[PDB]
RNA sequence: UCGGAGUACAAAAAACCCUCCGAGUGAUUUUAAUCUAGACAAACCAGUCAAAAUAAUCACUUAUUGAUCCAAAAU
């Protein structure tokens, strides 16, 4: 019950992978967009 | 710091050659660099010392501007360390006569 | 070290060298390298490789841990499913 | 290496002057 | 038995180019304090002088094996303009026939950054692609 | 180290052979106070057996 | 200013990473990293 | 103790007085090439290039060739100037160029390069395969004749030997096409020789075709004292060379002694040395052409030493040096536990008593 | 090969193909292993590689699966030489 | 206690209530992995490189740090 268990929290946790990773990178990419037309609505 | 193995010794891969703080000896041919700027042997063989021309990696800009302002004629040099393979890389073997 | 002991007469052992070594039969004494498991964030991962290993202790080491050690622990064992059972015996060596 | 025929072989600076 | 049907145990193969292509040889690791890496069996080197156009295929013995020249009068009988992109194109193919008339399919090329971004490089490096030539050496064996 | 015992005729193969028998020919030596729960089997001879 | 130590959790199953993040904060904790069971590149996530 | 420099210091010629009023290079890319050319002159001290087998360093070339065809200088300056002239007048290429949508027709400059310096190209390979190492073994000598060697694979199908190419003895087992150009008073001798792959001799070779007197361009014409027998390289040894030779005879040469049965199956029946063959009729045979082809072991290889040899297939392995383990210490200080299976003989528990 | 029944046909022409390399001038199919120094694990072994060789061979379903990261030479070594070898002149 | 220079001029080492400089951490993103030949260094303890085998940079950069036991935590 152990092995199956946590062989079901690997299936569940490697579905949700691609979601968190693309989130996370789209977040990412949008915070450094924030700051840099931050920086460039300030130096302006 | 200093100069683990001469000239002329014999050496197996991985064998530390010299250990220094600033580039003094730079590897040469077949002679591996640690981030310590440590040469190690990556062959077996014999090692050998030689003054060589320093030709520098364009994305290293220091190096770069050092090479830019010399004048016309001259051309610079440092010293290198290398490994004579000995063993050669391998051999022939008769496995099976079917 | 306790050379004779009061009841017995005989030579006690150290218990605090038994709880950190292992004797093996051919005389190597091996233990844990000291600070493993302190401090690993701040450590790179090289010296954590190098820190998780099981050593080996040179002669002095030995020789003093088995004056702090009884016959018992010298004896011969085989132990099911022994990880060291493997090891026990020298190979090749020759002086 | 002092004792070197081939000593200042690396030697330049003097052939840059930027003090 | 046979009188032929002695080997002997262990064989001579006395042709260099043979390890180099059963990618077992020995390379040159190393340097790494310099440039460019001196580890390849065999390097493109594109020497662009003001007039003329010339592109090799080295050897670490530092010998050259195959080699496409401008002032080679065979191509520079046959097209115009010795410098032009058109020429380094042109230098290109030819180098890369005879890559496959060598036999070599293989070549690891260094550019330099300023280089490597220039046009007369980049379809250099599509003459030698639709060559059928590879650059970027295939790795070593047990290295 | 057992077929060397059927051999010498210490152990003898025709009655049926256990610990004890193992023991009587000085085959094998147990100390039980130690822990040891018996005799086990090994494979080296395989071959010669 | 401070140093702070910080358990990183894996997202599929009990594999952990563990390391130090900055006081001010000037990129929050969140990492592409190595796990061993299912031997994978994954994102960590922030965690005590 | 300061030692004397022998001969030059490298920098020593430019002056550092008044270093502004010198010229620099600018350019990382000057500074490569000047350093290069540095790189490549006789230095007094120890260098690269001295230990590490330039591969006898200078050598005086024993040279049999065919003696360098005669042309005129200030004749074909000229006529190379006027051709040049006419092709640069012509805007329609200029055009062509600027604009980048331009082509070279790749079979002529084969032909070009087949007239000028293409024989030369042909010499450093052969030199880069080492051909004169094992054939004429000191010497060398230019392929002032093109030679075209093939095989057809199919009916429409024609796998040629250029000089270093790979070939599989799947198009080897068939008689090769030959064509190169002269008029008939020519009198010909060409060679098929396989440099490496001899079983028992290290230094020798094996000839599969061998052909004697051939006139003109008549390949059939010409007596084989060899009959073709396919290339037969070994499952472990992987990439024989073998070489395509050309050789001039002035006077019709007959050797009985060099001539084979028919058939020929038998390895000890070829067994050959080119030195010494060439040694025989060196004053008639002069070298002419060259084209040789890579080979390695191929599935139809296994029909030949069942079918034709009557010998069993010898196969080989490459085997590197097993690595080297420093002499055991009764005591390892500081070492991993596994330091242990280093020395291991073999895997095994032996329990030597018990 | 030819003269074992204990496998049918379709078995026994398909084992004359992947493992060609093994197989003798007079028929035989040759099998080693190596490794224990009893030779039990090594008759266990051979068996084995047998068992193997006979299982993947009667399966018609074996679809040979082959690598890029050894052979990537081997393919364009085929189509470098294939680019001269598709010079058509009818020849002999 | 730790590190750079002199003292210690050229492999190493080398004292002084000797001469002079520093450290008890910042700054980031690219989160810098497992596993193992061979080595340096070294009384010990600790420290360093590292091929093949499987999937970290910049601030002189070198110093930025503490062993058992014992406690708190979870895998
Ligand atoms: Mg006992
Ligand atoms: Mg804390
Ligand atoms: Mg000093
Ligand atoms: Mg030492
Ligand atoms: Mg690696």
């Amino acid at each position: 019950q152990k092995r199956q268990a946590r062989e079901q929290l690997i299936e569940e946790c490697m579905a949700k992978m691609p979601q968190m990773i693309e989130n996370w990178r789209q977040q990412q990419q949008e915070r450094r967009x924030x700051x840099x037309x931050x920086x460039x609505x300030x130096x302006x | 710091f200093g100069i683990k193995k001469m000239e002329g010794h014999y050496v197996h891969a991985g064998n530390i050659l010299a250990t220094q703080r600033h580039f003094r000896w730079h590897p040469g041919a077949h002679v591996g660099l640690g981030k310590n700027k440590c040469l190690y042997a990556l062959e077996e063989g014999v090692v050998r010392y030689t003054k060589e021309v320093y030709v520098p990696n364009p994305s290293n800009s220091e190096a770069v501007d050092l090479v830019t302002r010399l004048p016309q004629g001259a051309v610079l040099y440092k010293t290198f360390v290398h490994v004579v393979p000995a063993k050669p890389e391998g051999t022939f073997k008769l496995v099976a006569m079917l | 070290v306790t050379y004779f002991s009061s009841r017995k007469g005989k030579r006690k052992t150290v218990k605090a060298v038994i709880y950190r070594f292992l004797r093996l039969h051919s005389g190597l004494w091996l233990r844990r390298k000291a600070g493993y498991k302190k401090k690993l964030w701040k450590k790179t991962a090289a010296r954590k490789r190098r820190l998780r290993e099981f050593v080996f202790c040179n002669k002095t080491q030995s020789k003093l841990l088995d004056k702090m050690t009884t016959s018992f622990w010298k004896r011969r064992n085989w132990y099911a499913d022994d990880p060291y059972q493997k090891y026990q015996d020298r190979t090749n060596l020759k002086v | 290496y002092r004792s070197k025929p081939t000593h200042g072989i690396g030697r330049y600076k003097h052939l840059v002057k930027a003090q | 038995p046979v009188e032929n049907e002695a080997v002997a145990p262990e064989f001579t193969n006395r042709n260099p180019r043979n390890l180099e292509l059963l990618a077992v040889a020995r390379k040159e690791r190393g340097w790494g304090t310099v440039w460019p890496s001196r580890e390849f069996w065999h390097r493109l080197r594109v020497i662009r002088t003001q007039h003329h156009i010339e592109a090799l295929v080295e050897h670490r013995n530092g010998q050259v094996v195959v080699s496409a020249s401008t002032r080679e009068w065979a191509i520079k009988k046959h097209l115009y303009s010795t410098r032009n992109v058109v020429a380094c194109e042109s230098v290109g193919r030819v180098l890369a026939e005879r890559c496959l008339e060598a036999g070599i399919n293989f070549m690891v090329y260094h550019p330099t950054p300023w280089e490597a971004a220039s046009d007369s490089i980049k379809r250099l490096q599509h003459a030698m692609t639709e060559g059928g030539v590879v650059l970027r050496e295939p790795r070593r064996i047990y290295e | 180290r057992l077929q060397y015992l059927i051999d010498l005729g210490r152990v003898d193969p025709t009655q049926p052979i256990d610990l004890t028998q193992l023991v009587n020919g000085r085959g094998v030596t147990i100390q039980p106070s130690k822990r040891d729960y018996g005799v086990q089997l090994v494979e080296e001879g395989a071959d010669t057996f | 200013s401070k140093t702070i130590l910080v358990k990183m959790m894996s997202q599929a199953g009990t594999g952990f990473s563990f390391n130090t993040k900055r006081s001010r904060l000037r990129e929050k904790l969140t990492l592409l990293h190595y796990d061993p069971v299912v031997k994978k590149k994954v994102l960590f996530v922030e965690q005590k | 103790r300061r030692a004397a420099p022998l001969g030059p210091m490298p920098n020593e010629d430019i002056d550092v007085s008044d270093l502004e009023r010198l010229k620099k290079y600018r350019s990382f890319d000057r500074y490569r090439r000047r350093a290069e050319q540095e790189a490549r002159k006789p230095h007094w001290w120890r260098t690269y290039r001295e230990h590490f087998g330039e591969e006898s360093g200078p050598k005086d070339r024993v040279d049999i060739g065919l003696p360098p065809p005669k042309v005129s200088r200030t004749q074909q300056l000229l006529e190379r100037k006027q051709a040049l002239r006419e092709l640069r007048a012509n805007v329609e290429e200029e055009r062509a160029a600027r604009l980048q949508t331009a082509r070279i027709p790749l079979e002529a400059v084969r032909a070009e390069w087949e007239r000028t310096c293409g024989p030369y190209h042909k010499q450093r390979l052969a030199e880069y395969c080492g051909l004169y190492r094992d054939l004429f073994h000191g010497a060398t000598f230019v392929p002032r004749v093109p030679l075209h060697v093939a095989y057809a694979v199919g009916e429409d199908d024609l796998m040629p030997v250029y000089h270093g190419n790979e070939v599989t003895p799947t198009e080897a087992a068939q008689a090769p096409e030959v064509t190169y150009e002269a008029d008939e008073g020519s009198l010909w001798t060409l060679l098929l020789t396989n440099l490496d792959g001899h079983l028992l001799e290290p230094d020798a070779e094996y000839v599969h075709w061998l052909v004697t007197n051939i006139p003109g361009n008549r390949v059939t014409e010409g007596q084989e004292t060899c009959p073709y027998l396919p290339p037969f390289p070994a499952r472990g040894s992987g990439f024989h060379r073998f070489a395509f030779l050309l050789f001039k005879q002035d006077k019709r040469i007959d050797f009985s002694g060099d001539t084979r049965p028919s058939p020929c199956y038998q390895l000890a029946q070829r067994t050959f040395h080119t030195f010494d063959f060439y040694k025989k009729h060196q004053d008639a045979m002069t070298p002419a052409g060259l084209a040789f082809f890579q080979c390695r072991w191929d599935d139809s290889v296994t029909r030949v030493f069942h079918q034709l040899l009557d010998m069993r297939e010898p196969v080989f392995e490459f085997v590197r040096p097993p690595p080297y383990h420093p002499k055991q210490k009764r005591f390892p200080h500081r070492q991993p536990l596994r330091y242990l299976d280093r020395y291991r003989d073999s895997h095994e528990p032996t329990y030597g008593i018990y | 090969l030819a003269s074992a029944d204990w496998i049918a046909e379709p078995v026994r022409l398909k084992l004359a193909v992947k493992h060609k390399n093994r197989i003798n001038r007079s028929g035989e199919l040759i099998l080693t292993s190596e490794c224990s120094r009893y030779q039990f694990r090594n008759l266990a072994d051979c068996l084995q590689k047998l068992r193997d060789m006979i299982a993947e061979a009667s399966q018609p379903x074996x679809x040979x699966x082959x690598x890029x990261x050894x052979l990537r030479r081997s393919r364009i070594e085929n189509m470098n030489r294939e680019r001269l070898r598709k010079k058509r002149i009818s020849s002999a």
